């Protein structure tokens, strides 16, 4: 079900089914890796379909920064 | 950044 927050369509391009998703970072087990974008009242978003190479994906979760995804990064913040 | 399935975990 969708309602765990993985099984999603997470942007206009997202590519993610349960029914051909197979694992692509090393970290994955049975679920793609998903990032937050701090966009609004906020989003998940698969970091396949963010094009994130492991390394990026990997920094960016052991940093402290916030992320914000590919449709969202370029709008202007207030 | 908060990120979900990032970890080996046991
Ligand atoms: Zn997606
Ligand atoms: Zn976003």
């Amino acid at each position: 079900s969708p309602e765990f927050g993985y099984w999603i369509t997470c942007c206009p391009t997202c590519d993610v089914d349960i029914n051909t998703w197979v694992p692509f970072y090393s970290t994955e087990l049975n679920k793609p890796a998903m990032i937050y974008c701090s966009h609004g009242d906020g989003h998940w978003v698969h970091a396949q379909c963010m094009d994130l190479e492991e390394r990026t994906l990997i920094h960016l979760s052991e940093g402290s920064n916030k992320y914000y995804c590919n449709e969202h990064v370029q709008i202007a913040r207030a | 950044a908060r990120t979900k399935q990032t970890a080996a975990k046991a």
